[PDB]
Formats: structure tokens, sequence, C-alpha cells
């Protein structure tokens, strides 16, 4: 069995947490309990292959940023996390990606875009700003939903298969 | 009239520079011995802006950038001499472990003896923090004071809650899990005692914070050591505000 190690970041509140607990628990928290270092563990199948997720939930608070460099190692994927209704969350990923190909030394290494909170009205980023930064990037971009679980599975999975591509054939 | 202009030229500043901002205003308003009156207004148009208490300081705000500055300024001793003596403890400390995930546990470590360990530690740095309170810099208490008298105009049912995982969130705990880039050790600990000061920093937030662990299986079994300290965490907490 094949094990993906995926790492979560983006600034606070973005809703990093839900969505991975919407994956490993089958529920949404409307508790916001700032994260420090959470991990866990996931059996799926995806594509017809039964494989084990690693997920590695990080602090978007600033204050623990010393932290980023170990888990940016240690890490095969990333998914960037930004809320539809925050545009400095859209600004911040700008210097998550440009701080992964530092450490990784590479300027093309596993990652998905995420625009979180879609089930919300007000929204101050467009889908047209996501999907144009994203194609700057040549990664996929995935709109989602902790509160309602549209496109959480659909945003996990897309990494992975990001992950498949950037593997050697 | 020195407020009043300040806080309109800094709705000019954008999102990018919020940092060198909260900087900028908290060496000047200090230098003239004003820096109980911007706190104040800062701190209560982010609560007079909240919804509810869940979303309250919460992320990185110009008021919580703000805040933590003060926090980093007016604790930066007072953090070191307290946290110094115990981190050199546990360095310098023969085969303790403190790996309580049972998916990364060596096949030779005990999972029960690794979890007393911890609670050990824990112990040492929950107990050294709620018996500091004759060394707070008193530059400090007011700042935990003024965010919570602002709190309790609205919130007084939360207010002693928000001032205690304020401080551990954004000034005790950062040091604790990065002891190096704080200033507080000349060098990176070793990877098993870096492991455990990130574990521990977990167990001390849900005390600050008043809740169990609910999300992590393998952090479960601290919860009883958990509910036995939220009393005294929250009279240490009333004594700074
Ligand atoms: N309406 C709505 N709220 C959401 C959504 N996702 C998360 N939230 C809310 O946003 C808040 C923060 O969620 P959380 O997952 O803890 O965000 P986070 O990125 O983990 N925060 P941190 O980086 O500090 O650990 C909570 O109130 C949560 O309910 C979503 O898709 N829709
Ligand atoms: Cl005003
Ligand atoms: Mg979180």
């Amino acid at each position: 069995m094949t094990e993906y190690k995926l790492v979560v970041v983006g600034a606070g509140g973005v809703g990093k947490s839900a969505l991975t607990i919407q994956l490993i628990q089958n529920h949404f928290v409307d508790e916001y309990d700032p994260t420090i270092e959470d991990s866990y563990r996931k059996q799926v199948v995806i594509d017809g292959e039964t494989c084990l997720l690693d997920i590695l939930d990080t602090a978007g608070q600033e204050e623990y940023s010393a932290m980023r460099d170990q888990y940016m190692r240690t890490g095969e994927g990333f998914l960037c996390v930004f809320a539809i209704n925050n545009t400095k969350s859209f600004e911040d990923i700008h210097h998550y990606r440009e701080q992964i190909k530092r450490v990784k030394d590479s300027e093309d290494v596993p990652m998905v875009l995420v625009g979180n909170k879609c089930d919300l009205p007000s929204r101050t980023v467009d889908t047209k700003q996501a999907q144009d930064l994203a194609r700057s990037y040549g990664i996929p971009f995935i709109e989602t939903s902790a509160k309602t679980r549209q496109g959480v599975d659909d945003a996990f999975y897309t990494l992975v298969r990001e992950i498949r591509k950037h593997k050697e054939k | 009239g020195e407020l009043p202009i300040a806080m309109a030229l800094a709705n000019v500043v954008p999102c990018s520079q919020w940092d060198e901002l909260a900087r900028v205003l908290v060496t000047l308003f200090d230098s003239r011995h004003l820096l109980y009156q911007l706190l104040w207004n800062m701190f209560s148009k982010e609560v007079e802006l909240a919804d509810s208490m869940q979303t309250l300081f919460r992320g990185n705000s110009l008021a919580s950038k703000i805040m933590t500055f003060c926090f980093k300024v007016y604790g930066a001793t007072y953090l070191q001499k307290l946290l110094d003596p115990l981190l050199r403890i546990v360095i310098t400390w023969q085969h303790v472990s403190f790996e309580v995930d049972p998916t990364r546990l060596e096949p030779s470590e005990s999972l029960e003896e690794n979890q007393r360990n911890l609670l050990q530690m824990t112990e040492k740095f929950f107990h050294a923090i709620i018996s500091s309170s004759s060394e707070f810099p008193p530059q400090l208490r007011s700042v935990c004071h003024c965010l919570y008298q602002v709190v309790s105009q609205r919130f007084p049912q939360n207010s002693i809650g928000a001032v205690g995982s304020a401080m551990f969130l954004r000034f005790i705990n950062p040091a604790i899990v990065s002891p190096y880039e704080a200033g507080i050790l000349d060098k990176k600990p070793p990877p098993r005692i870096e492991r455990g000061l990130k574990l521990m920093s977990k167990i001390l937030q849900s005390i600050a914070n008043h809740v169990l662990f609910t999300k992590e299986e393998h952090m479960r079994p601290f919860n009883d050591f958990v509910k036995s300290n939220f009393d005294a965490a929250r009279r240490f907490f009333l004594d700074i505000a």
C-alpha cells in the first residue's frame, strides 16, 4: 500500500481544519479553535487504488511560522487554502507557495489551490482570479465548502493525483 | 489629539504592511505614554465589529498584530527568564520519550510510559506559569487588563477565557514550540525534545481554551489532565486581568 503525505496550509480561519475534519470524521465543526499542528491518517480508494492519506493540518496563525520549515520538507503535496470572502487569504498564498519552492528547491511541486466557504453569498474573490493564478502556477483549482462538503473529496483526491504526476514516470 | 489622526491614517495602509504598521504605532504611542489609549481603541474596534466570541481575536488582523507585538516586546525578558531554566533541565533528561502517537511509536518504547513523561513535563511548565504572577512585567499586565476590560463590555461571561487563550496562543506557546527562534535558547533542541515541546504546547492550549481534545484520537487520553487544570488556569488569568 502507498502512503501519500498531504499538508494543508493557509491563513488562519480559512477553514483548513473544517475541511480535514469533514474528510476524517464526516461532520462540520462550527467551533473556531485555532490549530497548532494536527496529524490524521485515513485510508481511501482513489481511482481504484487503495491508499493511505497522512494529513498534516498546519497553523495559519503567523506566530507559528518557525514550524513551517519542517513540515514543508517532510510533505509530498500541499493544499493551499483561502476563503473566497477574505482577500488577504488570497494574497497570503503567494508567500506560502514561494516558501515551499524555496524549501524544496523545486519550481514544480505537487500543489492544489483551494477556495473555501463557497456556501457564503458574499464573495470578495471571484472565480476568474483564482483560476488565472492557478494557471500561473501550473496547478489545479477547486472550490470547496466545509459546511456543505461540496468539493472536499475532490480537493484531496486531486492533490493525490498531482502527487502521482510529479513522480518520475 | 494624536489618536484620531493615527486612526484615520491607518485606514490607508494596505494589508501587506500591517506588521510594520503595528510596530510603528506601538513604538510611537509608547514613547508618548499613550500605549493604553491606543490599545483601547484598537481592541474596542475588533470587539464591536465581531458577530460572536468565536471569531473575535482569531486570525491575524491589525489589532491582533498589535497585541502579538506587545506580548513579544514587553514579555520578552519575562518569558526567557521563566522558560530558560525549565528548557535546560529537560534537555540535559536520560531515556525520556515523548512520542504518544501509536502510528509513530517505536516498538521498543512504551506508550503508557511515554504518556507519563509528557504529563510530567507539562506540569513543570504549567506549574511554573501559574506561579509566575509576581514576576509579570507591568507593561504586560496593562495589555492583558485592557483586553479584559474591552471584551467584558460586550462579553462578560467570556472575558477571562479570551485573555488566557490569547496569552497562550500568541505569546507562550509559540516560544515553547520554537525556543531557538524566540531567542530563549542558543541552539535548536534535539528532535526528540522538539517533538515533546510541540505536543505539550497542544496540551497547554487546551487548558487555556477550556476545551477538551476531540479531533486527534491519540490526544484524548490527556483529557483527564486537562480537566484538572482548568480552574488553576482561570485563577491565574483572573490575577493578570
Ligand atoms: N460558512 C462556512 N464556514 C466555514 C467553512 N469552513 C470553515 N468555516 C468556519 O470558519 C471558522 C474557522 O475554521 P477552521 O477550520 O478552524 O479554520 P482554520 O484554517 O483551521 N484556522 P487555523 O489556521 O487557525 O487553524 C470556523 O467557524 C468554521 O466553522 C465553510 O466552508 N463555510
Ligand atoms: Cl476614532
Ligand atoms: Mg485549524
